[PDB]
């Protein structure tokens, strides 16, 4: 009941922030 | 070395992501189907949870002839309906 | 229960104490990235 | 050839198998297994 | 990227924080954003707790190790464990939580964004791991830092409320701790005593003036301590038996934690003083003792003479004698007989366990206290079944001392792991052979043959 | 038995202390390489 | 030099034929104290009040036993985790009865491997080789810890311990099973994979070296004087073996880098048998294998049983019979 | 006031949210690091001053 | 000449990815089918018609209670073939009598001849000592003498093992209450050459590891190795010293060392196999008979030994009538072996 949409956002935040530095060529 | 070409360069390729973007969703969607159909039970003759027992009795249906034993299924299926 | 104004947020504050474990998967992510060079 | 980085799809893919996973632990506690 | 791969650093990517042992800069950020992890978990669990909480059921039949700690601080709870009042869980969930993300801010700061090595830009905040005075400062104002914390609980203890007490006269309730243990006859007597069955070391610790007094030494002792190496040198001898390097002070405290661990187990398994069985749920030994007690209090019902039933080995069905004469409970039991708690002590005269206070003065709350831990003792399945391993699925309950025993266990022991890991490597690299063999200076083809 | 434990007592202290008091002496330096 | 430090040069020498050391100086006088204690008691010991209910269990070879029924047997119930040395008995027929060389016994045995386990990391220090192999040893070491001291504080009692013999083994994994159902535990499952796996790698290894060795013998001489201590050659061809097994699986599956290989081999059974010990261990505190009793259930609730419920109505066999006399109340609760 | 409550709460899960995934992706973006610089003071602040309002607020709703 | 025997010979022998070789064409279809069949049985197929259990994911069951449970005790030693007298072609009716339970173990069995085949055929190929195919012989010897001779002695395939972990479980307890395997001197080999197999490759890959020579700056070791190099990794002679001082004794011969490591789990495994072809006519190791006869006139002798029978009296009254169905057990609470409250 909602729990899952949470958990997606949360669980996307991760990857999302090294997916945001590979594209803008960051310091990785 | 075995002159495939590498599995690497396959799963990172658009058309391979082409092709199994809608291969892989249609095999779990059939199997899925296969079970919520129903048809799972009838191919394998497993039991429906109502169908373990008739609803008042207690013995396992266990096979005990040999060379009979597929009309003693066929009966024990009889006796739910 | 939380009380009755935060109830809105349950579904949030059953997936919070996992998080944590969430870094230590991120740290694969990461190396991932970068070719585990 | 190579235009989708390997490291998305070791994620997303890892991710499908936790969720696959997942579901089948839920469904230890709910229906069929139970004990309810 | 300085250091961030093999060819630098001389480490693979699945070692790769060794590759932070001489960057105090990145270091630091790992250190902080650590424990921001820890803190996070502390209120987010906290306030899952919470919220799964039903307040009429015991905590112990909730899956509730957090709750339980906040409570035997006093908060929270009244009479007998009963919760009054759930705001303190809620305000220590909280502010755990929103402190986590100020320990994650520094974290990830120090880690990718603030000065790599420190020593550049500060000689206070700077190091040498192999800096010894350094070493020692940074270990006294740590010092000083525990011993604060210890003074906080007995700040708790004394002038804050009090603690919750399993053993106040009357039944358990919170209590205000006025004359805290201070001879230090009673309180180093602990350390000396055998870790043994009837001896139980500190794990033994009965009553809130011995661990309010003892936490007044440790608070002292930690600050005295942190004074002395702020202000001295480590000493020849010292030098002289020690590695001195990141990874031995690693491998020292990992051994230190691996102890403490194992400790921590005995605590949470026999100790229900400050783990009360009220909130813990009853000890191995005291649900075994509440069994004995239940058909006692049964049978002597239905008219038995519990004092001379003879059981079937010849032993007492309900009552024998320890090796050394006192009166203890019979059946398999009989090697729980230290056990001590608050439902059992009115039973108990000079020589043991009295046949007349049974005979004449078990009360019915004795008699239900029993009934609860006897039904809810620390047996049950990986899945959360409750009970022995043959039992049918129905109870959903696993007690808390069996989660925080084996948790501990586990984690103690692959620390100890750890330790020998590193106490080995770090010599190793001292000595300067962690990486192998030197082809042209083998040693052992410098020694003479064994045979 | 009290003969018998008094002596157990010693024998143990004894060899805990040879234990101790070797690892004090200088044991980093008993290698074949970098003595420090 | 001066008397202590010829002795402390002696104590740490790697000259010895066997070496001592400071973990050693330690780990001989009390393992010696274990091994006479044991093969004494082994012999001549008279029987011993296990569960603490008067009925003595014989468990030596003068007193009926032969080598597969013999043990030392643990000691009493009525003792617990009470620490029963020597001269806490009224006399030696009193010490004997109630168990005492079990503890005596397992102490000095669990100290002495505990400094053999730092023995190996002294020697490795003084050879100047690299420290692990201890580390390796502390999975076998761990188990011991686990069934000789975990389980019975757990337990509360030494009585429930491993006794010190190969049919008393049995009769601990038969309780622990009915207890326990620690065949559905995942760390014993992960032990199985461990020691399975560890004797599989074995196997594999061997055949795979022994199949690559280079020609250097004749049909009529044993192929092992084709290598010679010491030389510095490898004495079978790497390349050729993951040849065959790369083929025999495929290419990636196979170890190609030699160290990559032996590192696995450590790792593998090492890391199982932790998993063991820990299972062990945990177990001690009653948290259990999967309980899927009755887990599954039909449309109108009638039970349809699987073979777990066919494992537990094994394991209730095992607890109804064991220790026949020693429980009064209907819970077994340790 | 339980209209502002609920507001500055879901400002602070929001705007968390935020602060997560952009401090770290600020901190290792070697372009505009000063525009950054400036919004990372500035959404730290609002931060601090989001949980102090919901702490004020949550003792007029409950 | 190359007639189409050696082009086919030709094609089969490729380096590929996957060799397939002439042993291909008997291991591919009968691996891929046992492997099928099992995964088929534990998600669809029950056991209620064969043993009164449910052994399905569709059932319930999880992954450790699911499996294709053995056929009933009165199919006897029947092949059960689909187009057999018992199933007559009905593919339904052959699920449900435990077909494919023979199915699974007879092609697992022409399976792994067809790996070993396989052992044979590539050994052969890149010009090695067939060694590895040898220590195979172990894994078959125990399949067979398990799977196949162990049931065949009985009454029937239901007392062979069902492919299933729970399964598994359940015959390792029916061997102890029953046949007091533990007591077995040939399963007490299988133990030794098991675990001190284990002991093996834990000790030697530790050695190797921990006498490395030092081939390179790094901190982490595995990239100091050439697989083309000529010298050994680490150092033999101090491996040798260092096992010498703190065991007594050490390996000293490399080739002694792994021909060792294929000797002792290859042969502990074949002594269990050999226990078990006794099991399958109930030639046990069950008692010792002085034993017995000092128990049964001397009723305060008690060792580990009888305890142990207690234990296994107390599995076969209450396992039994649910785990052997045919035999119609009812056996009243009157008679359960039971001791004191439990
Ligand atoms: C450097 C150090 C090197 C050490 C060198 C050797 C020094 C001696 C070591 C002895 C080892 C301990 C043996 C006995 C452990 C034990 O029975 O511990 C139990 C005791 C607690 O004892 C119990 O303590 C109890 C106290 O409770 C009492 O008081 C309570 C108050 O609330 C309650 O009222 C309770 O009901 C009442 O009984 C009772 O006295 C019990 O009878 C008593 O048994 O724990 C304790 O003292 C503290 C915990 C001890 C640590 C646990 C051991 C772990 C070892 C793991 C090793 C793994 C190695 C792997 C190798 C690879
Ligand atoms: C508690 C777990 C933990 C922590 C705190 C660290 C910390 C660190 N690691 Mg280690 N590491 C870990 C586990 C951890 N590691 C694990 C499990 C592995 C195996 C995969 C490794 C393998 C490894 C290697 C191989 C290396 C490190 C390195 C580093 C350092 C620099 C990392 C970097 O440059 O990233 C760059 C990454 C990014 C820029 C992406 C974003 C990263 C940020 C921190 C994520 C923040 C997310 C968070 C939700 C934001 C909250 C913000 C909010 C508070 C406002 C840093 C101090 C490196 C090093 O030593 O430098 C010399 C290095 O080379 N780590
Ligand atoms: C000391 C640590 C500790 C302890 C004692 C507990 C105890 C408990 N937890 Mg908590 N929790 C923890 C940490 C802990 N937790 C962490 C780190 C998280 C974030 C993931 C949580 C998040 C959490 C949630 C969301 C919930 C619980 C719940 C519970 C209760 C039921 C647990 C259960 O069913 O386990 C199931 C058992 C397992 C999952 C098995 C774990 C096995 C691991 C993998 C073994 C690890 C071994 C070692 C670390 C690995 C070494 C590798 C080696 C190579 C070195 C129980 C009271 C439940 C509850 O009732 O709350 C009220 C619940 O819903 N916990
Ligand atoms: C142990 C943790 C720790 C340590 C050793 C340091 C050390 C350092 N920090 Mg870092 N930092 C930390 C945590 C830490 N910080 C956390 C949690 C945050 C997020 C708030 C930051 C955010 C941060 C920033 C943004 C900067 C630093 C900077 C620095 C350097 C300059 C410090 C200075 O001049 O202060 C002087 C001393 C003071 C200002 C007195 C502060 C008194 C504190 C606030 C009261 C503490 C009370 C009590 C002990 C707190 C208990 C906390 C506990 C419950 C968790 C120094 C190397 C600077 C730097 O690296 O330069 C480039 C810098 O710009 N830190
Ligand atoms: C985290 C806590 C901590 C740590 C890591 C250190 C670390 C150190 N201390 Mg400090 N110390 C501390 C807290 C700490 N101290 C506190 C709180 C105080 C106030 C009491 C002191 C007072 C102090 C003094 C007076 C001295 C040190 C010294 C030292 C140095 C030598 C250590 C050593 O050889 O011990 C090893 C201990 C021995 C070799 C003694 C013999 C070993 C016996 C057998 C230990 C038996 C323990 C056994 C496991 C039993 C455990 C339980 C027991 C209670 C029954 C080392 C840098 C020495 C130094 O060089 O000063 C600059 C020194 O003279 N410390
Ligand atoms: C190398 C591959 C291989 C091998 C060794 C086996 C072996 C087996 N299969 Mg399997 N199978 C295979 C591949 C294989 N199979 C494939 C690819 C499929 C999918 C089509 C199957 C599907 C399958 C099913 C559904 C069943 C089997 C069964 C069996 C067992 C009985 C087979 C039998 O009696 O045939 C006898 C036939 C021969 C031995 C062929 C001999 C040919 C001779 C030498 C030539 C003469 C032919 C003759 C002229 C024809 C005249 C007919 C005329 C007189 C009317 C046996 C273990 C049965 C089973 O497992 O029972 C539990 C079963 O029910 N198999
Ligand atoms: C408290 C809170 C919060 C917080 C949050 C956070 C802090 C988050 C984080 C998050 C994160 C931190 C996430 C992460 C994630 C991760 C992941 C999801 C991962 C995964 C992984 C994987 C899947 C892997 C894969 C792989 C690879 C990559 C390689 C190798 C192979 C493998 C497969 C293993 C918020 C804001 C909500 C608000 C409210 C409150
Ligand atoms: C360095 C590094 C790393 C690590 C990192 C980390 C570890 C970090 C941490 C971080 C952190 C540690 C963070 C935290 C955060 C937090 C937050 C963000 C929170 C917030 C909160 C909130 C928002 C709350 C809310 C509320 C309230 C107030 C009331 C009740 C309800 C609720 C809950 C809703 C890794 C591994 C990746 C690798 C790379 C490098
Ligand atoms: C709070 C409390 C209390 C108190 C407590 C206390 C007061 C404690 C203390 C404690 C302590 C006071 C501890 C100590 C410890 C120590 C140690 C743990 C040591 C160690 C050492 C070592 C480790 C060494 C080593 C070595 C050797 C032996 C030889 C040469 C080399 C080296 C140096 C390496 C009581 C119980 C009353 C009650 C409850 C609460
Ligand atoms: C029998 C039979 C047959 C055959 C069939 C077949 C051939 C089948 C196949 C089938 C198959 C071929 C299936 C498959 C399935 C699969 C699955 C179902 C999987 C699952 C998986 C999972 C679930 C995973 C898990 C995991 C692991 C394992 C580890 C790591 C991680 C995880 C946890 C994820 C025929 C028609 C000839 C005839 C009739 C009889
Ligand atoms: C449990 C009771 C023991 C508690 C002891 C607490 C330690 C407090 C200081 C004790 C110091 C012991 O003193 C220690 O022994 C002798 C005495 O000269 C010295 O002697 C040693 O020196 C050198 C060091 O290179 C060694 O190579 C040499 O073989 C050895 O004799 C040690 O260098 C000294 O450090
Ligand atoms: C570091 C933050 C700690 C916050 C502590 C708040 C005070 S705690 C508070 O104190 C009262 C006495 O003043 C007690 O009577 C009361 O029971 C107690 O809960
Ligand atoms: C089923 C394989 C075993 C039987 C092989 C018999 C080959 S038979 C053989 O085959 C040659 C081509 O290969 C022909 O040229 C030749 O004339 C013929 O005699
Ligand atoms: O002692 Mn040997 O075994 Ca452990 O459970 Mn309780 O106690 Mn007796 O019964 Mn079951
Ligand atoms: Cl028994
Ligand atoms: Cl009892
Ligand atoms: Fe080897
Ligand atoms: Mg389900």
């Amino acid at each position: 009941i909602a729990q899952l949409t949470m958990i997606a956002m949360i669980g996307i935040a991760g990857p999302m922030i090294i997916f945001l530095l590979a594209v803008r060529r960051g310091n990785l | 070395t075995t002159g495939e070409r590498p599995f690497s360069d396959i799963i990172t390729s658009v058309r391979y992501w082409v092709i199994h973007s809608i291969t892989i969703p249609a095999l779990f969607i059939a199997g899925w189907l296969f079970v919520s159909t129903g048809l799972a039970y009838d191919v394998f003759g497993t039991p429906r949870p109502d169908s373990y027992y008739a609803q008042e009795q207690r013995s396992i249906p266990l096979v005990t002839d040999r060379f009979e034993a597929k009309q003693q299924v066929e009966t024990f299926l009889e006796q739910l309906k | 229960k939380l009380p009755e104004a935060y109830a809105i947020f349950d579904p949030l504050v059953d997936v919070l104490p996992v998080i944590p474990v969430l870094f230590l998967a991120l740290a694969f992510v990461w190396q991932a990235a970068v070719g585990f060079r | 050839g190579g235009r989708i980085p390997l490291w998305i799809v070791a994620t997303v893919a890892g991710m499908g198998v936790i969720v696959i996973v997942g579901l089948f632990f839920y469904g230890a506690y709910a229906g069929l297994g139970s004990s309810l | 990227a300085t250091n961030r791969d093999q060819e630098s650093s001389g480490f693979a990517w699945w070692a790769g924080n060794a590759r932070l042992i001489n960057l105090s800069g990145k270091l630091l950020g790992a250190h902080v954003a650590h424990a921001g992890l820890i803190v996070f978990w502390a209120g987010a669990m906290t306030l899952f707790e919470l919220a799964h909480f039903i307040p009429e059921k015991p905590m112990y039949e909730q899956g509730l190790i957090l709750i339980p700690h906040i409570a035997t601080l006093g908060w929270g709870v009244g009479p007998g464990g009963e919760v009054v009042d759930t705001f303190p869980f809620f305000v220590v969930g909280v502010v755990h939580l929103i402190s986590s993300a100020v320990l994650g801010f520094g974290g990830v700061y120090h880690a990718i964004r603030g000065p790599e090595t420190l020593e550049e830009y500060s000689s206070f905040f700077g190091y040498d791991w192999k800096d010894k005075n350094k070493m020692t400062t940074i270990l006294g104002f740590h010092l000083i830092v525990l011993g604060i914390g210890a003074l906080l609980l007995v700040a708790k203890a004394m002038f804050f409320g009090g603690l919750y007490d399993t053993w106040a006269p009357g039944g358990g309730d919170v209590r205000v701790i006025t004359n805290p243990t201070l001879d230090p006859r009673v309180i180093f007597g602990y350390l000396l005593k055998s870790p043994f069955g009837g001896e139980g070391w500190i794990v033994s610790v009965n009553n809130l003036e011995d661990v309010v007094g003892g936490h007044i030494w440790i608070g002292l002792i930690c600050i005295a301590g942190g004074i002395w190496h702020i202000l001295t040198t480590p000493f020849g001898w010292a030098r002289r038996a020690f590695i001195w390097s990141g990874e031995a002070y690693l491998s020292y405290s990992l051994g230190a934690l691996s102890m403490m661990g194992f400790i921590a187990t005995c605590f949470v398994w026999f100790n229900n003083t400050v783990y009360p069985s009220e909130f813990y749920g009853p000890t191995g030994p005291e649900a075994s003792q509440a069994q004995a007690m239940t058909f006692l209090i049964r049978d002597q019902k239905l008219g038995a003479n519990v004092g001379s039933a003879q059981g079937p080995t010849g032993l007492g069905k309900y009552l024998m004698r320890s090796p050394t004469g006192e009166i203890i409970f019979g059946g398999e039991t009989m090697r729980f007989w230290d056990f001590r708690g608050p439902w059992l002590e009115p039973l108990r005269g000079p020589n043991g366990l009295d046949l007349n206070k049974i005979k004449n003065d078990i009360q019915p709350w004795q008699e239900r206290r029993a009934a609860e831990y006897m039904t809810h003792a620390p047996l049950g399945s990986l899945n959360s079944v409750g009970g022995v391993a043959t039992e049918i699925n129905s109870v959903n309950f696993v007690s808390p001392r069996s989660w925080l025993a084996t948790s501990h266990f586990v984690l103690a022991f692959f620390f100890l792991v750890g330790h020998l890991w590193h106490a080995g490597r770090a010599r190793a690299a001292a000595a300067g052979f962690e990486k192998g063999i030197d082809r042209e200076s083998e040693p052992v083809l410098s020694m003479p043959s064994l045979d | 038995m009290e003969t018998l434990k008094i002596t157990v007592y010693i024998v143990v202290t004894f060899f805990v202390l040879l234990f101790v008091f070797g690892f004090l002496s200088g044991d980093p330096a008993r290698n074949p390489k970098r003595k420090d | 030099a001066n008397l202590w430090e010829r002795f402390c040069n002696w104590v740490t020498s790697t000259d010895n034929r066997l070496y001592v050391g400071w973990f050693g100086v330690i780990m001989i006088p009390t393992l010696l104290a274990a091994t006479i204690c044991f093969v004494i008691a082994f012999i001549a010991a008279p029987p011993v009040d296990i569960d603490g209910i008067r009925e003595p269990v014989s468990g030596s070879l003068l007193y009926g036993n032969n080598i597969i029924t013999g043990a030392v047997v643990p000691s009493s119930n009525a003792i617990g985790l009470h620490f029963y040395p020597i001269w806490e008995a009224a006399s030696l027929d009193e010490w004997l009865y109630n168990g005492g060389p079990y503890q005596l016994i397992i102490f000095h045995f669990l100290l002495g491997a505990s400094c053999y386990m730092g023995r190996q990391w002294e020697l490795s220090y003084r050879l100047g080789m690299r420290p692990w192999i201890c580390v390796a040893y502390s999975a076998p070491l761990a188990s011991a810890f686990a069934v000789f001291l975990i389980y019975p504080i757990g337990q509360g009692s030494f009585s429930d311990g491993m006794p010190l013999g190969i049919s008393g083994t049995f009769n601990f994994m038969i309780v622990f099973q009915a207890e326990h159902n620690i065949l559905m535990h995942p760390f014993h499952q992960l032990g199985v994979a461990g020691v399975f796996g560890g004797a599989l790698f074995c196997a594999m290894h061997g055949s795979l070296v022994t199949s690559s060795l280079i020609r250097e013998t004749t049909e009529t001489e044993s192929a092992n004087y084709g290598y010679k201590f010491g030389q510095e050659e490898e004495t079978y061809n790497i390349v050729a073996a993951h040849g065959y097994f790369g083929r025999l699986i495929f290419q990636y599956a196979s170890f190609n880098n030699s160290r990559s290989l032996h590192f696995f081999l450590a790792a593998w059974p090492v890391v199982g048998v932790w998993f063991a010990a820990l299972g062990i261990s945990t177990m001690a505190f009653n948290l259990n294998g999967f309980n899927f009793n009755h887990s599954v259930i039909d449309a109108k609730g009638n039970v349809i049983n699987t073979w777990a419920d066919i494992i537990n109505r094994a394991n209730l066999g095992m607890e109804v019979m064991h220790e026949r006399n020693a429980h009064n109340f209907p819970l077994d609760l340790a | 006031m339980t209209i502002l409550f609920q507001l500055a709460l879901a400002a602070l899960v929001i705007l968390s949210f935020v602060m997560v995934i952009g401090v770290p992706v600020a901190y290792a973006s070697p372009q505009d690091w000063d525009r950054s610089k400036q919004l990372i003071f500035l959404g730290s602040g609002l931060w601090i001053a989001l949980v102090l309002v919901v702490g004020v607020l949550n003792f007029f709703v409950v | 000449e190359r007639g189409w025997f050696d082009i086919l010979d030709d094609w089969l022998k490729r380096d590929r990815f996957v060799f397939v070789g002439w042993s291909g064409i008997l291991l591919f279809p009968c691996a891929y089918l046992a492997l099928g069949g099992w995964l088929t049985g534990t998600t669809f197929v029950t056991s209620w018609y064969t043993h009164g259990l449910a052994s399905s994911y569709l059932e319930g069951c999880n992954f450790l209670t699911v499996a294709v449970s053995t056929p009933a005790n009165s199919m006897g030693h029947s092949l059960l073939l689909l187009w057999g007298p018992e199933a007559q072609g009905d593919f339904t009716r052959w699920c449900q009598l435990g077909g494919l339970w023979t199915f699974i173990a007879l092609h697992g069995a022409f399976g792994l001849i067809g790996f070993m085949l396989r052992q044979f055929e590539i050994a052969r190929l890149v010009g090695v000592r067939p060694y590895n195919a040898i220590a195979f012989s172990a894994p078959i010897a125990v399949f067979v003498s398990v799977f196949l001779i162990y049931p065949l002695g009985q009454s029937s395939w239901f007392f062979a093992p069902s492919f299933g972990v729970a399964a598994i479980f359940r015959f390792l307890l029916f061997f102890q209450g029953f046949h007091n395997w533990t007591l077995n001197p040939f399963h007490m080999m299988g133990v030794a050459g098991v675990l001190g197999g284990a002991l093996l490759c834990a000790i030697h890959g530790a050695t190797v590891e921990n006498t490395l020579f030092q081939d390179g700056e790094g901190a982490s070791t595995f990239r100091a190795f050439n697989p083309t190099q000529a010298e050994e990794t680490y150092s033999m002679v101090t491996a040798n010293r260092f096992w010498s001082q703190i065991f007594g004794i050490a390996f000293s011969n490399k080739r002694w060392l792994h021909f060792f490591m294929l000797f002792v789990p290859v042969t502990g495994l074949w002594m269990s196999a050999i226990g078990v072809v006794g099991l399958a006519l109930n030639l046990r190791s069950y008692d010792f008979i002085s034993q017995e006869i000092r128990a049964a006139e001397d009723p305060e002798f008690e060792t580990f030994y009888t305890k142990n029978l207690l234990l296994n009296e107390g599995i076969r009254a209450w396992m039994a009538p649910q785990d052997q169905p045919h035999e119609n057990f009812v056996f009243p609470e009157e008679v359960l072996p039971r001791g004191n409250a439990l």
